[PDB]
C-alpha cells in the first residue's frame, strides 16, 4: 500500500518495494497487490520531491522485471484512473484495466444477500426495497448497513438473554431474526460514500411509462435497434447508421423518458 | 351537599430497626434485564432529541404522565421525635 511505502525513509521505500517483488517470485505463482497506486506512484511531473519521483522509477523497473519473474502478476487499485503516472500504462506493466465503478440496483441487492448469508431474516424483510433506496451506496456501505441491522436486532432480544461470559447459547443466537424495522433504522444511520460520482446503469423506464408519441417510439427503435438487429440490410444498401438524434420542443413532454426507454428495451447502459 | 374530608389524624414513632438492612454480595452485579433496559433508554434519549416533530406530538408523549393525583397526605416532623400525619 502506498501510505506504508511512503512512510519509509529515503532508501528504505525503494528497498522494501523491491523486496516485495523478490518474495513474490520466491513464492511464485504469486499476486502482488498495490493499493492506492496514485499514492505510491503519482504523476512525476506533478511532484517536486526527489523521493516521490524516485519511487515511480523504482516501480517502473520492477514492473518491467516481471518478464523474468516467472508466474507473478501485479494488481493495483486507484480511486481515479487519471491520478497515476501514464508510464505505467505502456505495453506490458499495467496494460489491463478494469472499471469497477458503483454497483447498480441489482448489484446492491446481490451484496445485501451476500452479507446476510448467516442472518435469519423475518418475513417482513424486503432486501430489494432496501437496494432500491440505497442510492449512492457501495459494497462497503451495504456491508455496514447489514452490520448495523444485526446489532439492532441483537440489542432488542439477546441483551436480555445473554450472560456476562465468553460464549452464548447457539439456540439463542439462532432464534434471533432481523426485521424490516431494523433495516430501516440502519438505513437512517448509514451515509453513502459515493453519492456524487456518476452512476451508469440500465434504466428501469420502459415504453409503458410514456403516454402517446407512438411514432417517436418506433423512430428510436429504427435508429438504435435496427443497425444491430439487421446489419445485413444496412450493408446491402451501403448505409451508415446514424450516430445520434436530437430532440426539440416544449419542456415536460417526455424527452428524458424517450432516451431511457430505448436504452431499457435494448438492455443498454 | 358534599362530604367533609376526614383528616384521619395519626402520630407515629419511628423505630431505629427500620433502617437496619444488609445487602447480599451479588447486589451490585448488573443483570441482563438492567443491561437491555438501560441500553434501550440510552438509544431512546438520543432519538427523542433527534426527531423532528410539532408541539402536538410532544404533548401526546408528555400528556400520558400528568393526571393521577387529586389528594395529599402530609406529615410534620416535630422536635420531640413524633411524626404527625393527616389527610388534605
Ligand atoms: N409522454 C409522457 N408520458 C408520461 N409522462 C410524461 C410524459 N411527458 C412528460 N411526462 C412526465 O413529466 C416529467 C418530466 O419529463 P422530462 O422528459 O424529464 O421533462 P424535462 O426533461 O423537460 O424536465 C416526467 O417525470 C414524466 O413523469
Amino acid at each position: 500500500n502506498g501510505p506504508e511505502i511512503m512512510s519509509k525513509l529515503a532508501g528504505e521505500s525503494e528497498s522494501n518495494l523491491r523486496k516485495a517483488f523478490e518474495e513474490a517470485e520466491k513464492n511464485a505463482p504469486a499476486i502482488i497487490f498495490i493499493d492506492e497506486l496514485d499514492a505510491i506512484a503519482p504523476k512525476r511531473e506533478k511532484t517536486h520531491g526527489e523521493v516521490e519521483r524516485r519511487i515511480v522509477s523504482q516501480l517502473l523497473t520492477l514492473m518491467d522485471g516481471l518478464k523474468q519473474r516467472a508466474h507473478v502478476i501485479v494488481m493495483a487499485a486507484t480511486n481515479r484512473p487519471n491520478s497515476i503516472d501514464p508510464a505505467l500504462r505502456r505495453f506490458g506493466r499495467f496494460d489491463r484495466e478494469v472499471d469497477i465503478g458503483i454497483p447498480d440496483a441489482t448489484g446492491r441487492l446481490e451484496i445485501l444477500q451476500i452479507h446476510t448469508k448467516n442472518m435469519k431474516l423475518a418475513d417482513d424483510v424486503d432486501l430489494e426495497q432496501v437496494a432500491n433506496e440505497t442510492h449512492g451506496h457501495v459494497g462497503a456501505d451495504l456491508a455496514a448497513l447489514c452490520s448495523e441491522a444485526a446489532l439492532q436486532a441483537i440489542r432488542k432480544k439477546m441483551d436480555l438473554i445473554d450472560l456476562e461470559d465468553e460464549t452464548i447459547d447457539a439456540e439463542v443466537m439462532n432464534s434471533l431474526a432481523v426485521t424490516m424495522d431494523d433495516f430501516r433504522w440502519a438505513l437512517s444511520q448509514s451515509n453513502p460514500s459515493a453519492l456524487r460520482e456518476t452512476v451508469v446503469e440500465v434504466p428501469q423506464v420502459t415504453w409503458e411509462d410514456i403516454g402517446g408519441l407512438e411514432d417517436v417510439k418506433r423512430e428510436l427503435q429504427e435508429l438504435v435497434q435496427y443497425p444491430v438487429e439487421h446489419p445485413d440490410k444496412f450493408l446491402k444498401f451501403g448505409m451508415t447508421p446514424s450516430k445520434g438524434v436530437l430532440f426539440y420542443g416544449p419542456p415536460g413532454c417526455g424527452k428524458t423518458l424517450l432516451a431511457k426507454a430505448i436504452a431499457n428495451e435494448c438492455q443498454a447502459n | 351537599v358534599r362530604a367533609k374530608l376526614d383528616r384521619q389524624r395519626r402520630v407515629f414513632q419511628p423505630s431505629p430497626l427500620a433502617s437496619q438492612f444488609e445487602l447480599p454480595g451479588d447486589f451490585f452485579n448488573l443483570t441482563a434485564e438492567e443491561i437491555k433496559r438501560e441500553q434501550r433508554l440510552r438509544s431512546e434519549a438520543v432519538e427523542r432529541l433527534s426527531v423532528l416533530r410539532t408541539k402536538a406530538m410532544r404533548e401526546k408523549e408528555e400528556q400520558r404522565g400528568l393526571r393521577k393525583y387529586n389528594y395529599t397526605l402530609l406529615r410534620v416532623r416535630l422536635p420531640d421525635g413524633c411524626l404527625l400525619q393527616g389527610t388534605f
